[PDB]
């Protein structure tokens, strides 16, 4: 929320509320309707924590994350 | 038709083991120090030390005895 | 809309000399000739 801080802005701060319902409502992706966030201005890399807890449940994660990021070049892929 | 050698050494770089990568890996270090490639060219051995053996054990080859030798200026 | 088909300085392109570590998966990179 801290990375292009508006205080003087209405919209900014009504977002602010919006997470909050979505704190209440149990949602770990609480962070998602920041503007710089959602125009891929930050992420953190806790993502890759949660990358990794999925792969105990989804074990191609891992290799489908890499094959987009180019990490892994499998040929024709 | 440059793209055929050039999707062959793809597939050659897909294959290649981890001990190649760790080869070449020195042996790019060597030839930008300036020492001759050659020479670098595992160990399928499994060694034990046995204190005073009884006076029956065979002994196989490749054994190395641990000896006290008396003093030579004594 | 055409329908989906059922069936079907100059930089070389080379893979970068020096990989830092070892697991680098070798990607073709557009590279310097020298």
């Amino acid at each position: 929320r801290f990375m292009q801080f508006r205080a003087k802005d209405s919209y900014s701060l009504a977002l602010s509320k919006l997470e909050k319902r979505e704190r209440e409502n149990g949602s770990n992706l609480a962070f998602m309707f920041r503007l710089p966030f959602a125009a891929g201005r930050v992420f953190s890399i806790s993502m890759l924590d949660t990358l990794l807890y999925q792969s105990f449940v989804k074990d191609y994660m891992i290799t489908i994350t890499r094959l987009l990021l180019g990490l892994d070049t499998t040929p024709g892929s | 038709a440059a793209a055929e050698w050039i999707s062959q050494q793809r597939l050659s770089l897909y294959r290649r083991s981890e001990r190649q990568e760790l080869s070449e890996l020195v042996k790019n270090r060597m030839k930008h120090l300036g020492l001759p490639t050659t020479g670098y060219d595992h160990q399928n051995t499994l060694s034990y030390v046995l204190i005073n053996p009884p006076p029956d054990t065979r002994l196989e080859p490749s054994d190395i005895v641990y000896l006290i030798r008396s003093d030579p200026l004594a | 809309i055409a329908p989906v088909l059922e069936l079907a300085v100059e930089y070389v392109k080379g893979y970068p000399p020096n990989s830092p570590y070892i697991g680098s998966s070798p990607t073709l990179c557009h590279l310097l000739p020298v």
